[PDB]
């Protein structure tokens, strides 16, 4: 349907990342439909704002 | 006395990020003498107090229901976290405790088919259009049918059934019209569980030789 | 103090001619101390004598389970009859009457249908062979799977779902090996129902 | 093995509309008692279960109104 794909993706992956721990992994996905993540505001997580905060998470998770 | 039950979350809540799963602590038989009723909910031991109780609700038998709704983290669930409702009540000998989880065991992707009408079913007006989904774990799933990126609605989904390898499988059964089918169009049977990429997948369904 | 449960025959056995229909009267949470129970049963109000009581069997939560066992007329049960089971033990203030009879409202015949396996199946060593029944009003049915006049012993069958014109439909899954579907093998799904001409009919499945 | 003609017969009784309870439950029992085993070889064949449908329709066709 109307799916906003990016933003599920991203939570799948996040909750996937084997290296963060609890604290991050909530504070990831809280992220992804609390406005954190919606970068300009606009009250929709864009795509653009989904892969920008999945990278932040692979990122955190590699430097683990 | 009172009784308790105590509800999961819709498998779909938890498992789609847009959705917000919710465990749900139902009282019933509570009497007009002694109406009152407290709720204490536990996550995994530790008491939590953003829970939400409704309004009583009197029955057509005169006795009340009372309602209290958890939020859960879709994360919380799917990690096996284990959700304690506690109810006390002057008319109870002591409270009662009721826990839910996910079902614990390793889990396993489903395997999704679908399957056109039975050529004997060809003849009758409304036709079956089938979706076998098969040897998953747990049996917490989802499905749902669509058409052109809109949900069909005119099908019913059978409950898990534990297959001879600790799996489980379901059918799920879309009824459309002949000549809907006889033209070509194009049905979808959605899937959603835990053990998917993304937490779903479609499989098609169309009028093939 | 103890619980009684009162449960029908299995619908094969009130379908079939050749086999015996039982209504079966389960005791729960009986006393080690008051283990004595009394079963007294009526066909229609009148007492009959032809039960037979199981000896008792102590469960894992210690408590024994006594079972009584009567054998029905299929034409008895089919025409709504009632059973009554009264239960007697010394822990119960009074005695515990439960009745049943056969599921009322206006049998509707089964659509039975057969589906093979999706192609798509055709790579995994084992397919599944699909029996849909649909349309068939009550719930009580039985299914069951064979092919060359003998039974098949992988199949799964889906608990009754109401559909939305007030009737029932299932699945039965039978799981073969792929070679067996792919030598042309003819299975058959039989179903047993009350709304079906001798209350069984079958129907065939096999590749070409 | 089932038994077809021994399953139809019961079937066929068990519908007919003019026979009262006793008789319909009559013939029904004779399908496993023996009664309907003429002759004596423990199975009700084919002949028999015929046989004893084509009775009991004789009846229900007699009483009808
Ligand atoms: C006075 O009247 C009230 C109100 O009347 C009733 O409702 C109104 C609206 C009318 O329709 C009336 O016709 C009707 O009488 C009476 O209240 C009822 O009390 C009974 C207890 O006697 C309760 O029974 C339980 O029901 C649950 C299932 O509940 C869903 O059930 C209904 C749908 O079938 C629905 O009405 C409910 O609201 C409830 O809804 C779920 O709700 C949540 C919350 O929003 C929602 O998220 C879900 O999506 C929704 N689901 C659906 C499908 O709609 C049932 O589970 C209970 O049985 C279990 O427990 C038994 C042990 O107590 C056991 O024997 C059973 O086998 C079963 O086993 C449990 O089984 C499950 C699955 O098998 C398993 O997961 C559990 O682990 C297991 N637990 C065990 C074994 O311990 C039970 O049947 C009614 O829910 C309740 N009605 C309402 C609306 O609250 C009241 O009894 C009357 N009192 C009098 C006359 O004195
Ligand atoms: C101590 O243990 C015993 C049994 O040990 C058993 O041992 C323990 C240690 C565990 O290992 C268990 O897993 C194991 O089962 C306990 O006795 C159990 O007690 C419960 C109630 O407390 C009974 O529940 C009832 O179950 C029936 C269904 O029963 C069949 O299906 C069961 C599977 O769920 C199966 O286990 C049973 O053996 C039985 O199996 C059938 O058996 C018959 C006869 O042999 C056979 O012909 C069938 O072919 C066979 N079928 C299958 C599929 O196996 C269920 O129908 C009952 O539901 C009604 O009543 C509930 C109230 O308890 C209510 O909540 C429900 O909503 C439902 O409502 C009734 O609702 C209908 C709805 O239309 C309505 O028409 C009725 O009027 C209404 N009646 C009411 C309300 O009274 C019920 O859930 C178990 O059967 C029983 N198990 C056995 C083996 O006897 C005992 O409780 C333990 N003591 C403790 C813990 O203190
Ligand atoms: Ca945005
Ligand atoms: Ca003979
Ligand atoms: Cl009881
Ligand atoms: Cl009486
Ligand atoms: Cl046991
Ligand atoms: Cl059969
Ligand atoms: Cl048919």
């Amino acid at each position: 349907n109307k799916l906003n794909k990016e933003q599920q993706n991203a939570f799948y992956e996040i909750l996937h990342l084997p290296n963060l721990n609890e604290e991050q992994r909530k504070a990831f996905i809280q992220s992804l439909i609390d406005g954190g993540g919606d970068t300009n505001g606009n009250g929709y997580l864009d795509a653009e704002e989904s892969a920008n905060l999945l990278a932040e998470a692979k990122k955190l998770n590699d430097a683990r | 006395g009172p009784s308790v039950f105590l509800f999961p979350p819709k498998p779909k809540d938890t498992l789609m990020i847009s959705r917000t799963p919710e465990v749900t602590c139902v009282v019933v038989d509570v009497s007009h003498e002694d109406p009152e009723v407290k709720f204490n909910w536990y996550v995994d031991g530790v008491e939590v107090h953003n829970a939400k109780t409704k309004p009583r609700e009197e029955q057509y038998n005169s006795t009340y229901r009372v309602v209290s709704v958890l939020t859960v983290l879709h994360q919380d669930w799917l990690n096996g976290k284990e959700y304690k409702c506690k109810v006390s009540n002057k008319a109870l000998p002591a409270p009662i405790e009721k826990t839910i989880s996910k079902a614990k065991g390793q889990p396993r992707e489903p395997q999704v088919y679908t399957l056109p009408p039975s050529r004997e079913e060809m003849t009758k007006n409304q036709v079956s259009l089938t979706c076998l989904v098969k040897g998953f774990y747990p049996s917490d799933i989802a499905v749902e049918w669509e058409s052109n990126g809109q949900p069909e609605n005119n099908y019913k989904t059978t409950p898990p059934v534990l297959d001879s390898d600790g799996s489980f499988f379901l059918y799920s059964k879309l009824t459309v019209d002949k000549s809907r089918w006889q033209q070509g169009n194009v049905f979808s049977c959605s899937v959603m569980h835990e053990a998917l990429h993304n937490h779903y997948t479609q499989k098609s369904l169309s009028l093939s030789p």
